[PDB]
């Protein structure tokens, strides 16, 4: 999840 | 932890990567699963965006898919359930 919204 | 740096097929070292998951079984079938995202990622990226996403972490000037899945195993950006 952390880094899905990070891209 | 004082290894000397891994080079090729190593890198990352498999027993760091072997913390994430319970045992390499996994590890094989998440790597292979997350490989396969990105290489279709790469297939339908000239139609329009779809519900694929990847790869997170930046590739190599020519990196083979599953070495960044393994990659991004190891940098902790992903996560699983199993059957």
């Amino acid at each position: 999840e952390e880094a899905r919204a990070a891209a | 932890g004082g290894y000397d740096t891994p080079l090729g097929i190593t890198n990352p070292p498999i027993d760091e990567l072997l913390d994430r998951v319970s045992s390499k079984y996994a590890l094989v079938i998440y790597a292979a699963k997350r490989a396969r995202q990105i290489n279709d990622y790469y297939n339908q990226l000239g139609e329009g965006i779809l519900e694929y996403v990847g790869p997170l972490v930046e590739p190599g000037l020519q990196e083979k898919p599953l070495s960044i899945a393994l990659r991004e195993i190891h940098a902790d950006l992903l996560e699983h359930t199993e059957g």
